[PDB]
RNA sequence: GGAGGUAUG
RNA sequence: GCGGGGUGGAGCAGUUCGGUAGCUCGUCGGGCUCAUAACCCGAAGGUCGCAGGUUCAAAUCCUGCCCCCGCAA
RNA sequence: UGAUAUUGAAUGUUGGUACAGCUUGUACAGGAUAGGUAGGAGCCUUGGAAACCGGAGCGCCAGCUUCGGUGGAGGCAUCGGUGGGAUACUACCCUGGCUGUAUUGACCUUCUAACCCGCCGCCCUUAUCGGGCGGGGAGACAGUGUCAGGUGGGCAGUUUGACUGGGGCGGUCGCCUCCUAAAAGGUAACGGAGGCGCCCAAAGGUUCCCUCAGAAUGGUUGGAAAUCAUUCGCAGAGUGUAAAGGCACAAGGGAGCUUGACUGCGAGACCUACAAGUCGAGCAGGGACGAAAGUCGGGCUUAGUGAUCCGGUGGUUCCGCAUGGA
RNA sequence: CUGGAAGGUUAAGAGGAGCGCUUAGCGUAAGCGAAGGUGCGAAUUGAAGCCCCAGUAAACGGCGGCCGUAACUAUAACGGU
RNA sequence: AAGCAGAAGAUGCGGAGCCGCAGCGAAAGCGAGUCUGAAUAGGGCGCAUGAGUACGUGGUCGUAGACCCGAAACCAGGUGA
RNA sequence: GUGGAUCCUGAGUACGGCGGAACACGUGAAAUUCCGUCGGAAUCCGGGAGGACCAUCUCCCAAGGCUAAAUACUCCCUAGU
RNA sequence: UCAUAGGAUAUGAGAAGGCAGACCCGGGGAACUGAAACAUCUAAGUACCCGGAGGAAGAGAAAGCAAAUGCGAUUCCCUGAGUAGCGGCGAGCGAAACGGGAUUAGCCCAAACCAAGAGGCUUGCCUCUUGGGGUUGUAGGACACUCUGUACGGAGUUACAAA
């Protein structure tokens, strides 16, 4: 309709205990704004959103919004909204909701039992949560951490739909690529102060670099000035002291006794002092007028999956493996194996059973048909897709469960390296940000003395420093890694082999995630052999012709063959 | 860290009392039964936001 | 078949 | 007396704000070479000048003590 | 440097507003490109149905769209099924895009009559001024007025500490404790020592109970020193935080319940140039603990703070510039 | 100082979403409240400068530390940081 | 008091106005009380424990150069090559 | 003197924004008056003021002019103290 | 080109300059000084410069003061009152109305409308120019109605016409 300001925040302050989260934020959300709220873990992005939505009252400041404004809020605790889906059927026009749902890939949601509706994939929860919000016809969309668990399908859907949406959208995400398609403005929340950037997220990154560079340069210039003046002052002082010290010891005995001798020299000393006092006063005044604070020194997340010793070849084998739920076959007669050092990417749409298989491998799910052999000597660390596993009441130490001082020191030290300090450690996990909760789960993995790493969606709820550090570490890890991620970049960097869930079958492919997708059917693979050999002959003859003058008798023979071979190429195509 | 607070009566709202608390030790809004001069009786006073 | 020119030891 | 320095062998960060002790060169072992260098592959070497406190955790914070360098002396 | 006045005309481009028209609408299934709602069984039809062709836009590559030429009688539906929803047609509307009407600016060029000419020619006029006329150039700018931002030692008005064995440097500046201090109080020096700019939701109140440090001896890990057990043992401990003064009918340690770390006050005192500072029985209101007496207006006592003016906030039987409000 | 190009920051002036006061009226009261008036007023728009990027030193200006090494020694042509 | 009559006078007229007899409170207001306060309580300021006013002399103070003399300067308008 | 059909009753004015000034009143809650610049009413069913502003009431009718006396001062003249 | 500018002649008790070192109304307008410094502020709209004047000047006949069974131009004196207020609410600055007095005095236009005349014909309209008319507020006037005077009588050169 227009671009009238819909949400206006001014002087928004919010603190928790002694930790300032939001400090004096002034911003406006207008109609049609597609704003990416970015920032590392614990920076306050969810806190901010909840204040915008009204779940949390701020300490100071005003939030201006149309009294009738309907705000669709995707939230982070989907579990609560999805558990109320049964209640939502009665409150929302069934028609619209189910129309969306089918597009998102949740087919025939009507028929799902309350069991399945309580056992959903985390990707299904999100797809169901998304469909619900959009059926409510909100005027303002807030999407906290979307595309976390979505597959290629749900990402294409969420993009095409966001573009269509009429109202403004605030997207809280760490996913560079999702932002680079949907947003035109970035809100970067750092040190409790929001900075504004125009465009998508990639350019934000670039522009942020330049701002840091400019800020760093300017701070250094000021420091050089300060040091220059302090060097001056030191030099002038020394001189002043020497002047006073020598005021009485100059010239011969008689000349020292001259009247007013030391007063003359001491007057000179006093002038040097005045210079120091003036230099000092001016320096102090200048700093008060303009004193740049040292630019933020971004903390460096550091954690390493210490390599274990040598073990044996086989670690997992499956024969005629079949898993059912009541009458639904997830996968049937699926044989696969995993050897030591394999980097396996689990590929498949949401609901295809990736997390199911992992629970079977771990031994939490024994209800399957066939043989699934796992080496008894395999110690597995396991980052679980379901963040809600940890009771959100225990403190960090209680969740780790270590009681001896040595184990506690390792756990606390690792937590500190991951940016969780004493303050956060003593707090109930329920208070930690969703990425802080994930850094707590990681420490429980690092403290295990293991041989295999199962990473189920390891890139959700993780900021650039943590994701980058994880990527570096996992590339070095010599053990077996099994990772489920719909971030194909992360998979393509880490995984060299694939288990694909297709048509209720698990097939192992000996290729990288990127190659599998870009494959091209082998319908004429018995003929590509011909097209390959003939074309390679064309290259050889073409190469030689490039080096020979047309006047050489050898030219004639090569040209005839070239034209003849080209006819063959046409015939094969 | 340790800040001044005002306790308002929860019946009449009057900010009858001021005191201090350490925010790390007692982050939540404190409550105290104290005499409210307006209501002429002891009433629960809660720290103002 | 032969001439002329166009790193350390 | 008044200031500044003591981090593997050398030169240097990190210290304010406690969270795996590091960068460059060098040394040592094994390759390449007829042999040396360069080059390639591994490793050792400081618990942060010393001795105690504080802390789950100290190069970093506190207490004393010993060296080095500037002046005055 | 910008807005605005002097300051006009025409064109083109591009946004917003209102109206009108062209129209525009593909999840899957379903016969397929199903926008929403309403009526809906007839509607259209030589006033040209279907079908053929050409043209054009869109397009998810299925296809729909309409200007049309051939064409001449059907074509479409409620029924049927599908699906979430039904197909014709009509009524009222939305999404998106497009055109036009009328406005709205911003911008683009161009123009001439404002303004400008330290250009030329003629006249006033023997005149390198001025003015008039006619060309030319420039032109809605410039110049000037009002307003605004930036720059601005070019210029101007001023500021730039006290104590002090001269001044300067260094140190100090307010508050608490001790010594100097000469056995009341007070008492200086750039005299000798240190601390403070808080901390506690219990480390406060009350009720009840209770002793500490150290040593010897005996004891698994156990070590000079962890935990026990006996004897001796005035404080040799502790008392949040310096020092002094106190404290073992504890002011030190533990436990139960609570918020008196209350409201209005206050006889009378200490200290004191003033401004301030300190102590206070007792009275009233309403409470905590206790069986009751009774204790409780913070902490063992003494530091942990800043006048007025000026602003912010909450309350209010106050005032409200004729009157009611504000 | 000079030259840039977008962008960020910025004034007056344009804009006037909204909110307060007032009261015809509605109401048993409490209170709500049209129009008009009036006190404030946000979005949007709005230049240079500054930020940013290059160049310029017969522009203003600036022009370093520590360690090791040569067949007497001593110094280092040489090397490290 | 101004002012009007009158020797530049005394004086007559002139009661507007001023001070005092009532205080307390920021104020509404109440009144030998009043303010604070829930309070016939306590306390503050008052009353009961009372003299003011007009004029003159003297002491001191305020505003005026204000006990007298004294800068270097500042500013305004002029006079001088 | 009686009429209330119609008409007239001071326009770039009153007033407003911006920048200043004068009002005892230093922009302040700032009425009232004046200036530069820009904008800009009603006009009798009308208009202004009563210290922001609104409503009610009360009092006046701006944007044209003239108007003596009471008042200020004395270089000079006369008579005097 | 008509014209106009310009030029010539005649006619003018027209202006010019001075001062009384004062008083009056305006245009411009300090600083020292006070604030125990100093910038807002003060000194002060003072000193000074300039213009206009007159014996006086300025103001003046309610878009006023007020809040009463109201007042009735302006000016000046007393008082209000060092009050209300203003103010780095600092130094300082500082009213007005009511009340008592001196002195008193009120008037004239613009517009509606009438008559005349003229030019633009803008073409039965308009503008300009003369005289009449008219001057105010719980409205007045024009315009209609009556009554009345036309000097019997009133005023006047200090406004209300002018010697
Ligand atoms: N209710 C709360 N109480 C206390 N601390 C909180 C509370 N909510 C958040 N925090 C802490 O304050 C900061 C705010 O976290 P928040 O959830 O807002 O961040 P975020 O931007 O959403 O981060 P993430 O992407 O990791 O989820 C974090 O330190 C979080 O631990
Ligand atoms: N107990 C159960 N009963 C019925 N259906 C179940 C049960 N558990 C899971 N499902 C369904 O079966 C599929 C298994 O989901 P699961 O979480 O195991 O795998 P996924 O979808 O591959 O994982 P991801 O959460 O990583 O996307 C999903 O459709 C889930 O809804
Ligand atoms: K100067
Ligand atoms: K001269
Ligand atoms: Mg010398
Ligand atoms: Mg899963
Ligand atoms: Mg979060
Ligand atoms: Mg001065
Ligand atoms: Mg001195
Ligand atoms: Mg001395
Ligand atoms: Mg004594
Ligand atoms: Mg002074
Ligand atoms: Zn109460």
């Amino acid at each position: 309709k227009n671009q009238r300001t819909i949400v206006k925040v001014s002087g928004l302050e919010k603190s928790f205990h002694l930790r300032k989260v939001l400090q004096n934020l002034h911003f406006e959300i207008k109609n049609g704004d597609r704003i990416g709220l970015v920032g590392y873990n614990g920076t306050g992005k969810t806190t901010l959103a909840n204040i915008i939505f009204g779940k949390i009252t701020p300490d100071n400041g005003l939030i201006e919004k149309s009294r009738d404004l309907r705000m669709g809020y995707l939230s982070q605790s989907i579990d609560y909204e999805v558990s109320h889906f049964q209640q939502s059927i009665a409150e929302v026009e069934e028609h619209e909701l189910f129309q969306h749902a089918s597009s998102l890939g949740l087919n025939k949601v009507f028929d799902w039992s309350e069991d399945r509706l309580t056992h959903l994939s985390g990707g299904e929860k999100l797809k169901l949560a998304l469909s619900m919000v959009w059926a409510t016809k909100p005027d303002f969309l807030i999407l906290d951490q979307p595309t976390n668990h979505l597959d290629f399908t749900g990402i294409n859907w969420l993009v095409s739909e966001l573009e269509k949406f009429h109202g403004p959208v605030l997207i809280i995400s760490h996913d560079r690529h999702f932002l680079d398609k949907t947003v035109n403005r970035i809100f970067e929340l750092e040190e409790s102060r929001i900075q504004f950037f125009n465009g998508n997220y990639s350019d934000y990154r670039i522009e942020k670099e330049q701002r840091i560079a400019n800020q760093r340069h300017q701070y250094q210039v000021q420091q050089r000035q300060i040091e220059k003046i302090e060097t001056q002052m030191v030099q002038l002082k020394s001189w002043s002291e020497k002047a006073h010290r020598d005021s009485t010891k100059q010239g011969s005995a008689s000349e020292r006794r001259q009247i007013g001798f030391k007063e003359y020299h001491r007057v000179k000393a006093k002038k040097l002092d005045n210079q120091v006092k003036s230099k000092m006063k001016r320096l102090q005044n200048e700093l008060n007028k303009h004193k740049l604070e040292k630019p933020n020194e971004e903390a460096a997340v550091r954690f390493q999956f210490d390599s274990h010793g040598k073990r044996g070849k086989r670690i997992i084998e499956a024969k005629k493996l079949t898993k059912m739920f009541d009458d639904r076959i997830l996968f049937q007669d699926s044989p696969f194996y995993i050897n030591h050092g394999d980097r396996i990417g689990l590929l498949g749409e949401n609901g295809c059973g990736k997390t199911t298989l992992i629970k079977m491998i771990l031994g939490d799910d024994l209800s399957f048909v066939g043989e699934l052999w796992k080496s008894d000597s395999v110690k597995i660390a396991y980052l679980s897709q379901d963040v809600a596993d940890l009771s959100a009441d225990k403190t960090a130490i209680e969740a780790l469960g270590f009681t001896d001082r040595e184990s506690i020191l390792k756990a606390r030290t690792l937590l500190a390296n991951l940016g969780l300090k004493e303050q956060l450690i003593t707090k109930p996990i329920g208070t930690l940000s969703l990425g802080e909760r994930t850094r707590v789960k990681l420490v429980d993995m690092l403290m295990k003395e293991y041989d295999v790493l199962i990473l189920d969606q390891p890139t959700n709820h993780l900021d650039l420093p943590s994701r980058e550090q994880l990527e570096q570490t996992l590339s070095e890890f010599t053990g077996t890694i099994i990772t489920v991620s719909h971030d194909h970049y992360f998979l393509n960097k880490l995984c060299d082999r694939l288990l694909v869930f297709e048509n209720q079958q698990i097939k192992r492919f000996e290729m990288k995630p990127q190659e599998y997708l870009n494959k091209d059917v082998k319908s004429g693979d018995r003929s590509e052999e011909a097209m390959l050999i003939i074309e390679n002959k064309i290259a050889l003859i073409l190469g030689e012709l490039s080096l020979i003058d047309q006047n050489n008798p050898k030219y004639y023979r090569l040209d005839e063959e070239f034209n003849e071979l080209l006819k063959q190429k046409r015939n094969l195509k | 860290m340790r800040v001044n607070i005002t306790l308002a009566c929860t019946e009449c709202g009057e900010r009858n009392y001021i005191s201090k608390k350490n925010k790390r030790n007692n982050p939540d809004r404190v409550e105290f039964k104290k005499y409210c001069p307006r209501d002429k009786k002891s009433t629960l006073h809660r720290e103002t936001k």
